């Protein structure tokens, strides 16, 4: 009592219920170093301007 | 003269005493950007002196006709 399969069924993506725990971190990966902070605040103008040499702005 | 030409002192110092502080101000102000900038630099954990690193967002996490990759 088998059916041969009709073209395009071999090939389709199909669903499989497993009871193996999905592995938590296969890549055996390290800790990701921290990131720089933010640029968090409220932008202000220079203090005394572009401070070069003798330029007043 | 005095009266129709000139001021009295006390505007002159008071003048000077603002134009110090602006001007130590700024001198602190150079020498602790002097010393930030030299932080940054040998750090590299600051805002500046960030070099590019390559974007994660290009990488392929799809099967790749090969269970180990
Ligand atoms: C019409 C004229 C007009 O509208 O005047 C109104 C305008 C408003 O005056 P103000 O802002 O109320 O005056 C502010 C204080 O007087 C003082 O203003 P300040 O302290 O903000 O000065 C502005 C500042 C920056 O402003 C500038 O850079 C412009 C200065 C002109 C260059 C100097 C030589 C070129 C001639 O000047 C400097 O920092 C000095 C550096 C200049 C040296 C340049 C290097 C080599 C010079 C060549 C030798 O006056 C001028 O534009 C001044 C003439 C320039
Ligand atoms: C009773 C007197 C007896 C003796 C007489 C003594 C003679 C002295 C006169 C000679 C003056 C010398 C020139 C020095 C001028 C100083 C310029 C400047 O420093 O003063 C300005 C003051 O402005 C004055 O008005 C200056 C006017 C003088 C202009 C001189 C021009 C003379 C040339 C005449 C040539 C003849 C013309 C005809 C051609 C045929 C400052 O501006 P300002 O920041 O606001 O004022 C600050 C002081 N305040 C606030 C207290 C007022």
């Amino acid at each position: 009592g088998w059916v041969r399969p009709d073209l395009g069924e071999l090939s389709k993506v199909t669903k499989v219920k497993t009871d193996r725990p999905l592995p938590e971190n296969p890549y055996h990966s390290r800790a990701r170093p921290e990131p720089n902070p933010e640029a968090e605040g409220d932008l202000k103008p220079a203090k005394h301007g572009s401070r070069l040499f003798f330029w007043t702005m | 003269i005095a009266r129709t030409f000139y001021d009295g002192p006390e505007k002159n110092y008071e003048k000077t005493m603002a134009i110090l502080q602006i001007e130590a101000e700024k001198a602190e102000l150079r020498l602790k950007e002097l010393e930030v900038r030299r932080l940054m630099r040998a750090r590299g954990d600051g805002p500046w002196y960030q070099y590019p690193t390559i974007d994660k967002a290009l990488i392929d996490h799809s099967p790749k006709t090969t269970p180990d990759n």
